[PDB]
């Protein structure tokens, strides 16, 4: 059984910085690319970033809007996905997902205010 | 540290040079009916979606002044004119003794003497019989061999040339050049490229854009435009012997017609071989034209002043001239209109001198039916007339200039149209393009050793 | 886990990475080295040419111990008068590119005696073969 | 990038009755592997999305043996045959072809 | 050095450890222009149909190899001792030559056919 569980959402200030974490269990997570995804409350799914497999040159791609502000770094030892996020604006309110192109996870809830 | 000898296939490394590259058409001319001089059935259409990858962190040596991949389209122009000429008419049996007249009826004073009513005699499809017929010739193909006076045609010492097939047409379609197995296409995306020298911006692509082959001298026509600003590419500025290629940024509309109306004649001269003459024209005799904007041309001739001092200093004086001499065919503006090939007087375009601190321009256009085409001795063509008034749009999208000369570079500087080789003309689109062989082999120290 | 084509380095598209990462791309540009009167011969003459000399190769890594590899390991040592340099500054600071061309001139001793060592591993391999 | 169009916005249907939906895209998804990508998620309300159909018309994990779909190339359409209560929430279509992948509209489903 | 085809006349003892220099001869790179265009077709196709031969047995890239058929449809009627020290590669191909079209059958059905498949059926567990 494929389970992921994302974790560190809460409330950030206009200009803070925060750190998600996906976990994965029951297959070997070093084998697979992971893909984010946000849901802004309202509106339809979007692509946030991804990151490849350790044994494809182990690179990332972002999204236009997100470029420079977001990055994702992997951990094969802890097997713990990593998405950063800093000097965020208004508009980065959404539920992010962690997925494996087959299997999302359940989500959490990131909103931004003064 | 124990070392040892790694083999690895596959790598990504390229070297310099040549080969062939076919061909790569679109679905418009897939359903072609009257077939064109460049048509398909020799090489293969395209698919609809290019495949261009990003290269970063690559930086790659360009020079346009000694591509290959600029001779091998000339040979390929060539070959598919050729192949062209072959299934029509050759029109031997025209080296007769021409009796020409004036012809006076409704002319307007310049086209006083450019055409000519010439009668001769000519075979039919029996060898017993011969019938006596007329047609309309212009002074430019007829020669005198010594008012009825006797003439003959001008080709009737070199050579009897095939007539142009009737159905065939020579307007130009986009041609796309692909890459076998085994080699790659480099591109240049930077946008201030001037030929000679690194391009910091290479991406690697399956098959070029469409390259028109358009034919012209001292113009170039329906072309590529620039992105930021105008570009003078030469490959040495210092010498004067070298000619200079220019790009625009923006269109110059140039719009020509010819205004009476002919009639074709047809004359069979054997057993299913016919001959197209000139029949008679309706209405009046009036000179054919072209017509450049006066306000559009002095834009883009103060931007092309404002870069060439940035090469010969910033007080100099530049001038603008008028070709020098030769034959008609490097002094004047040739070039393909609808079938009939013009020969336009480039004179007015040229009249300024820069210092350093709704009207119109008539060209007056010559139009010529027996011509020889890339510099070839012993091989014309005679192409047949078309039947009413004939109009054209083009844009002007750039100038091959020539530098004069002499000392006193400070003080003046004189620029003159050019041309002659065709190899120019498709310089101009294949500059940013390069070829390259993969050499997929190499070695590198590694600690993984053989016996496991 | 059932696969996005988007995630694809395609032809030369690592051709920038330094070499410990452009050593994980070798099959897109191995699979490109095969594919598909007058103006009817200059084609086929470089068909068959692009043939002959694919086949070149093949029998180059025929001799030698990497038949059908791509990444194969050998034990021919390297003296420091080849390329006197670590693993942290070849595979990790260099290109492919920048390697081809600073052993470029020391390839033929590598390609020739020194790696043709197989005629001293199958007449070692036989004999233990004739021994029982 | 390429856009995705999803027509219809809120498709009523019945609770047993036969229904189809539609995306369409702005360029051709083919691959130069030979392969057309496309999924069909499933997005109901507070629960975990669920990917129904992958490569165009090719059955993904569980989907018990209710939805398929089909489709050529730039028009693709999602049939569903038995239409239970559980069916209810928003349908999307991904891209995998080209970079960035982009999903699409939208098409909310409930019980009329 | 030999060169190509050096141990022509050299016993078999000395004329196997030159394999390499004739391996690589094999394989080299109107009128002049269809002749060139039709050998090296030919040279091609006459090499792929022996690197396949070799290789539909179990010697699939080694210059010498050593299989597992007894000595008994060829009879060569001699022993080890004045073959490889006493006969020339030319000579040899004078005895046995009807005896090698029942010896490449035996090298495909009696080796690395059934033998592949005790392997297929041992991997098995
Ligand atoms: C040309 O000469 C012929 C006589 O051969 C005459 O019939 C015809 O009208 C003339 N045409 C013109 C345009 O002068
Ligand atoms: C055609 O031939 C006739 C007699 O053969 C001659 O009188 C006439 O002048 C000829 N016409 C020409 C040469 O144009
Ligand atoms: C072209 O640009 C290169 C580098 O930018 C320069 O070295 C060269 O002189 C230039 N050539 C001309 C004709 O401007
Ligand atoms: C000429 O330029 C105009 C832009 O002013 C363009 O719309 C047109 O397509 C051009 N004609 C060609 C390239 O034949
Ligand atoms: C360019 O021309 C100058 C003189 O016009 C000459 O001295 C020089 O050798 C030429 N070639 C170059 C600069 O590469
Ligand atoms: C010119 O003559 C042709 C005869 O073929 C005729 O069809 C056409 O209408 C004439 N032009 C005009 C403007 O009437
Ligand atoms: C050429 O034609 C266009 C439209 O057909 C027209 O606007 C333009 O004025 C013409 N050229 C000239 C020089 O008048
Ligand atoms: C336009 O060109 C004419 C031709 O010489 C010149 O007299 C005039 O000064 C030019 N006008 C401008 C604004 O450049
Ligand atoms: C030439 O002089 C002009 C004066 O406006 C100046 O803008 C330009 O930069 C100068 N070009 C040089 C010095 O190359
Ligand atoms: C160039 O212009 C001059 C005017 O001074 C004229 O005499 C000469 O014939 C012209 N030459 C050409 C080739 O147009
Ligand atoms: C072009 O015009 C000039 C002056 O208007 C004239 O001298 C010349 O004869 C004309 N023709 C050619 C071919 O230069
Ligand atoms: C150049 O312009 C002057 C004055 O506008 C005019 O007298 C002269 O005839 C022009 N040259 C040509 C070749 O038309
Ligand atoms: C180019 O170099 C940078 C170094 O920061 C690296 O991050 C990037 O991945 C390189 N480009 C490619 C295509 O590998
Ligand atoms: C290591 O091998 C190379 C092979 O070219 C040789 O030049 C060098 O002298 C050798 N170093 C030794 C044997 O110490
Ligand atoms: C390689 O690294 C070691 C330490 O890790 C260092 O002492 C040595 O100088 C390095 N080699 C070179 C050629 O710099
Ligand atoms: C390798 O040797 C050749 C000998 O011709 C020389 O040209 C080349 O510069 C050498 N390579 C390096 C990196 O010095
Ligand atoms: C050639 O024959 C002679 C005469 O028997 C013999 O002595 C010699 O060894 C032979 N050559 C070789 C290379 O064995
Ligand atoms: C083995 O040798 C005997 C002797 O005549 C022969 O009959 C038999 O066919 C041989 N076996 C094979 C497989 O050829
Ligand atoms: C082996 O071959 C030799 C010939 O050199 C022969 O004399 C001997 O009898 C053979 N041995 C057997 C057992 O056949
Ligand atoms: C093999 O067959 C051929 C053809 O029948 C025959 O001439 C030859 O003698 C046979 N071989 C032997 C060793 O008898």
């Amino acid at each position: 059984e494929v389970k992921l569980v994302e974790s560190g959402g809460g409330l950030v200030q206009p200009g803070g910085s925060l750190r998600l974490s996906c976990k994965a269990s029951g297959f070997t997570f070093s084998d697979f690319h992971i893909y984010w995804f946000r849901r802004p409350p309202g509106r339809g799914l979007e692509w946030v970033g991804l990151i490849r497999r350790n044994s494809y040159t182990g690179t990332t791609n972002y999204a236009a809007s997100v470029e420079g502000r977001f990055t994702i770094s992997r951990d094969d030892s802890k097997s713990i996905a990593y998405l950063h996020m800093s000097s965020v604006k208004t508009e980065d309110t959404a539920i992010y997902y962690c997925s494996d192109d087959e299997y999302w996870g359940q989500g959490v809830l990131v909103t931004v205010s003064s | 540290e124990n070392l040892w000898v790694t083999v690895y296939y596959g790598v990504p490394v390229w070297k310099d040079a040549e080969t062939t590259l076919f061909c790569a058409s679109d679905a418009k001319a897939y359903e072609t009916e009257k077939h064109n001089v460049w048509a398909t059935h020799a090489c293969v259409p395209t698919d609809p979606n290019p495949q261009e990858i990003h290269l970063e962190n690559v930086t790659e040596e360009f020079n346009m002044w000694k591509n290959n991949m600029v001779e091998q389209m000339h040979t390929d122009i060539i070959s598919l004119w050729d192949q062209s000429l072959k299934p029509c008419v050759k029109l031997t049996p025209l080296c007769v003794t021409l009796q020409c007249t004036n012809v006076t009826n409704n002319i307007t004073d310049d086209m006083r003497g450019e055409l000519k009513n010439c009668s001769f005699n000519m075979t039919t499809e029996l060898r017993d019989k011969k019938q006596k017929v007329y047609s309309l010739f212009y002074r430019l193909d007829v020669v005198q061999i010594n008012s009825n006076k006797e003439y003959r045609l001008i080709n009737c010492n070199t050579s009897a040339c095939t007539q142009a097939c009737p159905k065939v047409s020579f307007e130009p379609i986009p041609i796309h050049y692909c890459a076998p197995a085994g080699f790659a296409i480099l591109k240049c995306k930077d946008k201030k490229f001037n030929g000679t020298g690194p391009c910091p911006s290479v991406s690697t692509v399956q098959c070029t854009h469409g390259i028109k082959p358009v034919v012209s001298t001292q113009l170039l026509l329906n072309g590529s435009l620039a992105e930021e600003e105008v570009m003078i590419r030469s490959e040495n500025i210092t010498n004067n012997a070298k000619n200079i290629l220019v790009q625009f940024n923006t269109p110059v509309q140039i719009n020509c017609t010819r205004p009476n109306n002919n009639t074709r004649k047809s004359i069979r001269i054997g057993p299913g071989q016919a001959f197209y003459a000139t029949g008679d024209i309706i209405g009046d005799i009036r000179q054919a034209h072209c017509n450049v904007s006066k306000a559009t041309w002095n834009e883009t001739l103060g931007k092309v002043v404002k870069q060439l001092r940035k090469h010969f200093g910033n007080n100099t004086i530049i001038r603008f001239a008028n070709s020098s001499g030769g034959d008609l065919e490097v002094t004047t503006h040739s070039f393909n209109c609808g079938g009939e090939f013009f020969y336009c007087n480039t004179s007015g375009l040229f009249n300024s001198t820069w210092i350093s601190n709704n009207d119109s321009i008539t060209l007056p256009c010559r139009i010529k039916q027996i011509i020889n085409m890339w510099q070839r001795i012993g091989q014309c063509m005679y192409a047949p007339p078309i039947q009413g008034v004939i109009r054209c749009v083009s844009n002007i999208t750039g100038l091959i200039l020539t530098r004069d000369g002499g000392s006193t570079n400070s003080t003046t500087e004189t620029f003159r149209p050019g041309g002659g080789d065709m190899r120019d003309n498709w310089r101009s689109e294949l500059y940013k393009y390069k070829v390259v062989k993969i050499e997929p082999l190499g070695v590198a120290p590694t600690r993984c050793k053989r016996r496991v | 886990a059932v696969g996005i084509g988007a995630v694809f380095l395609g032809f030369l598209g690592a051709a920038g990475s330094t070499m410990g990462a452009a050593s994980m791309t070798l099959t897109v540009q191995a699979r490109n080295l095969l594919s598909g009167t007058v103006w009817g011969i200059k084609q086929l003459q470089a068909r068959v040419l692009a043939v002959e000399r694919y086949l070149r190769d093949q029998q180059l890594l025929g001799i030698w111990g990497c038949s059908g590899k791509l990444i194969c390991c050998t034990n021919v040592p390297w003296n420091s008068s080849w390329s006197n340099r670590n693993l942290s500054e070849i595979w990790d600071n260099m290109t492919w590119l920048q390697w081809d061309k600073e052993i470029s001139n020391y390839t033929q001793i590598i390609y020739g005696l020194l790696e043709e060592s197989q005629n001293q591993q199958e007449k070692n391999e036989q004999d233990l073969l004739a021994l029982d | 990038d390429i856009v995705m169009t999803q027509t219809p916005i809120s498709l009523p249907v019945t609770p047993g009755e036969p229904a189809s939906m539609s995306c369409r895209s702005s360029q051709s998804l083919l691959h130069s592997d030979g392969r057309t990508y496309l999924f069909w998620y499933l997005l109901r309300p507070a629960q975990a999305p669920q990917l129904l159909v992958h490569d165009v018309s090719k059955r993904a994990s569980g989907v018990p043996e209710r939805f398929s779909g089909s489709g050529s190339d730039t028009d693709f359409t999602l049939k569903i045959s038995r239409v239970e209560a559980e069916d209810v929430g928003s349908y999307y279509c991904m891209q995998g072809t080209q970079l960035p992948l982009t999903f699409g509209g939208g098409t909310n489903v409930e019980i009329k």
